[PDB]
């Protein structure tokens, strides 16, 4: 898997509320997290299928 | 597909809490509208 | 601006999704709705039995507007203390007053508030001392200390024309692509400063709905729409005339009081309809005589050759094989696609076949043709549909709200055959022109909220339209436009070599010219057939030429030799003396020509 799923989920410096998916390496799967709308990191997926296949 | 819902009219509060600091952070925005450092 | 036409209370609203939770906040000010860009990203909103679609946006400042512009211009004074009307998800609103700190942008400088509200509060308004919105909360940064700060966010509110475009004996071509603000910005400014110069302004639209969108764009200015039921309409007042290309050509052919327009603007000036070509010829004549200035607006000006031009939204150009008839299998990508599709067909017949095949799959199909366009196109807007099966007519300013185009790049071409008896056939299906392919692809790639638009095509375009009958028909119309100075009204330069005709050879004397215009207007006959009948000295009501033709001019309908009862009870075979394929090319054309040949028309 790429090194960018090493990162934990990243809520941006913005205050929207988008449900997204991020790969918990410790837990070993992408759980849903709160995306603020701005400067998304690469551990940030719109659906859990794209996150499992992308990590 | 998004829906709306009424919340409030725009009026100022005589009965408002006063909080917050007034720092001076130099920060630069980037094309997308973001902010950092 | 964006790219579309179409409750409205005032107050802050929770923008919400059903998968229901709050994702952001917005302000309904005036008849406009205000939010940050990052909250919706151009998505529609539906509430109170209504829908709002984006108008203006500034992605460089994380700001978006629905239903109009951002007139909110109250700017924080850099001292006055502010209030954030925060609306957190699942909580009654809360007013928090603070003295703002500074973000020091270094490309400028603006205030910031150090209030940390829950996710879903972006777009909450920042009010001021006087009760006016000075900003939107939600876009900020994290401090070295670990604190959250948010900047106040507000706008501060345009097309200026070059004056040489108004100079007489000047013809300007504006290569305007979808997304430039043509109807919404450029044309209103042109009209306004033309009025400032007190110019007699004519505006020409390809279709009725395009002229209606022009009316919506130009509201507040003195525009009079001109209906072809009137040969001329003059008022002493300051007025700008708006009409269709064909209406202008008709008034040229049939009226005397054609105004001395000194500024003529023609939208979608690539239209190859005979009326549009003849109007371009007359306009270029007036410009050359030093009596007017002209502006041709089109995304495919003369010399355009690129079928994949640049767009203001990404376009995915997929090349694969496309069905030409109804199919039974092996084309699952057509119906599996979950957006809206605009499919370009070569003919109304193939369009019917394709549309019925699509309807069989539970698809809502709207069909568009040259004659039914102004009737059916408003239904694509006022209704939700899966496919638009259309001919080339949708290449002239028909805006759609779709994500995919299917373009086999094929069309029918009217050709005047000179092998002995002169006739008009429909050659094809043949490859369309590069400009035609570009215009078809131009239906998409305009919504900036969509990056997944796809142009599925097959085959290469072909730049061989020289034998097209429309150029000779445009010369037929043009040679019957008498000029006061007696000048020579010829076709617009770039289109002049398309026909090897000599200028003026189709001029008809008085009465014949009247019946020519009438055969086109009342008879609904093609320009070539109308000219052939009128130049023969035949009156409008005399229908016997429809039956005195050679045996090889027999007209067939669904494998039958058409028989028609004349007005006086006689039954005769439909055998026109002059054969133009366009009168029997489709069921509606043949129906209209059958009613003409009967004299019931």
């Amino acid at each position: 898997r790429p090194d960018f799923c090493l990162e934990p989920p990243y809520t941006g410096p913005c205050k929207a509320r988008m449900i997204r998916y991020f790969y918990n390496a410790k837990a070993g799967l992408c759980q849903p997290f709160v995306y603020g709308g701005c400067r998304a990191k690469r551990n940030n997926f719109k659906s859990s299928e794209d996150c499992m296949r992308t990590c | 597909d998004l829906s709306l819902e009424k919340a409030a009219n725009v009026q100022w509060d005589e009965m408002a809490d006063i909080t917050g600091s007034s720092p001076i952070i130099e920060v630069k925005q980037d094309e997308d509208g973001s902010f950092s450092i | 601006l964006w790219d579309v036409p179409s409750t409205l209370s005032e107050g802050v609203y929770r923008i919400m999704q059903r998968g229901k939770t709050q994702v952001g906040v917005g302000i309904h000010m005036e008849g406009v709705f205000h939010t940050m860009w990052h909250v919706t990203r151009g998505s529609v909103i539906c509430h109170e039995t209504g829908r709002l679609e984006p108008s203006w946006a500034d992605v460089r400042n994380d700001m978006i507007s629905y239903g109009g512009g951002w007139r909110l211009g109250d700017k924080w004074d850099k001292e006055e203390d502010v209030q954030v009307l925060a609306i957190e998800p699942g909580k009654n609103p809360k007013h928090v007053q603070t003295k703002p700190g500074l973000f020091k942008t270094l490309t400028g400088e603006i205030g910031a508030v150090t209030l940390d509200f829950k996710p879903g509060t972006s777009g909450s308004p920042i009010i001021n001392k006087k009760g006016k919105v000075i900003g939107l909360y939600g876009n900020g940064v994290v401090t070295k200390s670990g604190d959250y700060v948010s900047a106040i966010t507000q706008a501060e509110r345009d097309y200026e024309v070059d004056e040489d475009i108004f100079r007489k004996k000047r013809l300007t071509i504006m290569d305007l692509h979808p997304g430039a603000g043509k109807t919404k910005r450029i044309l209103p400014s042109i009209v306004r400063e033309a009025l400032k110069r007190r110019l007699r302004t004519l505006i020409l639209a390809p279709t009725r709905v395009v002229a209606a969108e022009m009316e919506e764009a130009l509201r507040g200015l003195p525009i009079r729409y001109q209906t072809p039921a009137v040969k001329s309409e003059h008022t002493g007042r300051e007025i700008v005339d708006l009409m269709c290309h064909a209406t202008f050509t008709t008034r040229l052919l049939s009226s005397t009081r054609v105004p001395n327009y000194n500024l003529i603007v023609m939208d979608e000036a690539h239209f190859t309809d005979p009326c549009s070509v003849a109007a371009r010829g007359y306009i270029s004549t007036r410009v050359e005589m030093g009596e007017a200035a002209a502006i041709f607006m089109t995304a495919t000006p003369p010399g355009s050759i690129d079928p994949f031009p640049q767009s203001n939204s990404p376009i995915e150009d997929i090349e694969r094989e496309i069905p030409e008839r109804s199919w039974n299998t092996g084309f699952d990508w057509i119906t599996d696609y979950q957006g809206k599709t605009v499919w370009f067909v070569p003919s109304i017949k193939a369009g019917n076949d394709i549309a019925n095949c699509l309807r069989k799959s539970g698809k809502k199909v709207i069909q568009l043709s040259r004659k039914t366009f102004d009737t059916e196109y408003p239904k694509t807007k006022l209704t939700d549909w899966d496919f638009v099966v259309t001919t080339d007519i949708s290449e002239m300013g028909a805006n759609f709200r779709a994500g995919r185009v299917i373009d086999p790049r094929r069309c029918l071409k009217p050709v005047i055959l000179t092998d002995g008896p002169e006739r008009v056939i429909l050659a094809g299906p043949i490859p369309v022109t590069p400009a035609s392919a570009a215009q078809r692809r131009g239906r998409i790639g305009r919504n900036p909220a969509q990056e997944d638009d796809q142009y599925v095509f097959s085959g290469d375009p072909l730049k061989n339209d020289e034998d097209h009958a429309h150029w000779t028909e445009a010369k037929m119309l043009l040679d019957n436009i008498y000029t006061p100075e007696g000048i020579i009204p010829t076709l617009f330069g770039p289109e002049r070599e398309k026909t090897q005709a000599i200028d003026g050879e189709f001029r008809l004397r008085g009465e014949q010219r009247k019946t020519f215009v009438e055969l086109m207007r009342r008879g609904d006959l093609p320009v070539w057939l109308s000219y052939k009948v009128a130049s023969a000295g035949i009156s409008y009501k005399d229908r016997e030429w429809c039956f005195t033709g050679e045996r090889n001019n027999q007209i067939l309908e669904e494998n039958m030799e058409v028989e028609i009862w004349t007005r006086e009870g006689e039954k005769k075979k439909l055998r026109p003396k002059w054969l133009d394929a366009r009168v029997y090319a489709d069921p509606m054309a043949l129906k209209d020509f059958k009613e003409f040949a009967s004299g019931r028309k």
